[PDB]
């Protein structure tokens, strides 16, 4: 039963919550929710115009 | 198998690595945004001062754009991802023969076919695009703006030294990079979406 | 007018995203304390081979 | 007695084969269904801005829209457990010619 | 009595456990009891409504 | 309200669900210490044979 | 995941938000916004005549 | 960008290795202990001659 463990969805959730975190800083450390196109790509061509 | 699992893992770090080239195309086209809008305001600027400062003044305006338009080229041409110059109009949406689009396939999953198609463009001729951009407008627009002393000439009931066309057109690029970049921004949540399905199934 | 609508799009509210940072941490900080329990398993596997 | 053993063992192994693949089907919609949960915000958002932006804009939200329905097609075409593609209408719920399920 | 010994209770309960214990940890590590639709499937569909 | 909703069917407690987990492990550890003391009998059948 | 840490958003932000500041002091204690060419290059001209 | 493409061809996610790591270790381990059983046999083949 070692030869593949079966906690990989340990892991996945893992690089979830740390992919997670790491959203959160771009958005804290610039002060916004669409750093990045992929936040909100209608919301940012609205806010452009 | 384990064929498709590990070319499955092998896909979302494909996936992964095309997400990033969006970021680097994203941030150049952040920037050309940011060029733009200071194009804007110097458009506007210039429509009261067909009144108040002459074509000498004009034309330290028109020195600024033209700065603005050659950086724009720039960030056409240096914007690199290993070497992959993109926002050239290599990668145009949709040339008259679809032969010459030149799109751009990631591999998406572990088989055959998966995968997807993109496209882009944007540099100094990125004004009002009809099927080419067109002729004496929506191609200066970006690239040479009429603001030399044209608009000391007449006001917007021209359409080629009118001021409503100019600042339309400039509107216009912007929706272009606007549209361009929201694109993308789809396109990546597409990819992550996926990376999420290719990592479960990989489980 | 037109700055308030911006921000509402752009500025992010930073008080419910740090709460969602503090949540984000917390559940990486758990996943991995789930991580060391998961990996014990297999030791006790050799305990009923050794 | 044998015969009906191992074969238990083995229908077993299948079951758990099935359940797996399920899982597969599971994630895939799972993902489907942020998918649209996005959508329906911009469909709402859309509807407010039936008055507040143009036609222009709502042209936008449907870039943004048509790429994520092209993604659903994507999932349900590119999800395949050992190269089973499920969630296309091959396997269909009930056709009307029920010798086409 | 040794061909085949009687202690498989033994192993499927073992087993058990430890699917037990793989799935709570599928819940802790995401925070949720609905990580998968077997969990609850009527909660489930409710939940998203 | 909703959002209290959408977590008590969502969100685990995982205090309790910690306390599962103890749980299941100590039985899984348990039922192997059980298979250990299992497959010691046949080794007294040998001792009757040897 | 620790040979090159994902936290240079972080970083690039934060340069950012120092340079804004720079700027911003380098405006007040000299009491103007074209204190440099590339503040306004136009008004700069313009305000020359 | 780049620095992101760079390390994921490069940095290792040292979970997964490590956890790649101790599966290797504990193959390794139960491996030791069939090779202590292996060479057990041929004792009982003395047995069979003494």
């Amino acid at each position: 039963i070692n030869h593949n463990i079966a906690a990989l969805n340990t892991l996945n959730r893992l690089s979830s919550n740390n992919s997670a975190s790491q959203k959160n800083m771009e958005k804290l450390s610039s002060g916004l929710r669409i750093n990045r196109a992929g936040d909100d790509a209608a919301g940012l061509a609205i806010s452009e115009k | 198998m384990r064929g498709q699992i590990r070319g499955l893992e092998m896909a979302s770090k494909n996936s992964q690595d095309g997400i990033s080239l969006i970021q680097t195309a994203e941030g150049a086209l952040t920037e050309t945004r940011a060029i733009l809008q200071r194009v804007r305001e110097l458009v506007v600027q210039a429509g009261n001062t067909g009144t108040q400062d002459k074509a000498t003044d004009l034309q330290s305006i028109q020195d600024e754009i033209s700065a603005l338009t050659d950086e724009i080229d720039g960030i056409s041409n240096r914007t690199e991802f290993n070497g992959k110059k993109l926002l050239d109009g290599t990668y145009k949406v949709d040339t008259a023969t679809p032969a010459n689009q030149k799109n751009l396939v990631f591999q998406i999953g572990a088989n055959a076919t998966q995968q997807i198609s993109v496209n882009i463009e944007d540099m100094g001729a990125d004004a009002l695009g009809i099927k080419e951009a067109d002729g004496s407008i929506a191609a200066l627009h970006s690239v040479n703006d009429l603001d030399v002393t044209k608009f000391a000439d007449n006001a917007a009931d021209c359409a080629d030294i009118g001021f409503d066309a100019q600042l339309k057109v400039v509107d216009e690029a912007i929706n272009q990079v606007s549209s361009q970049r929201a694109k993308l921004g789809a396109v990546q949540n597409r990819l992550e979406h996926t990376i999420n399905n290719l990592s479960a199934s990989g489980e | 007018n037109l700055t308030a609508a911006e921000s509402r799009i752009r500025d992010v509210d930073m008080a419910k995203e740090m709460s969602e940072f503090t949540k984000n941490n917390i559940l990486s900080q758990a996943s991995q304390a789930m991580l060391a329990q998961a990996n014990q398993q297999p030791q006790n596997v050799l305990q009923l081979l050794r």
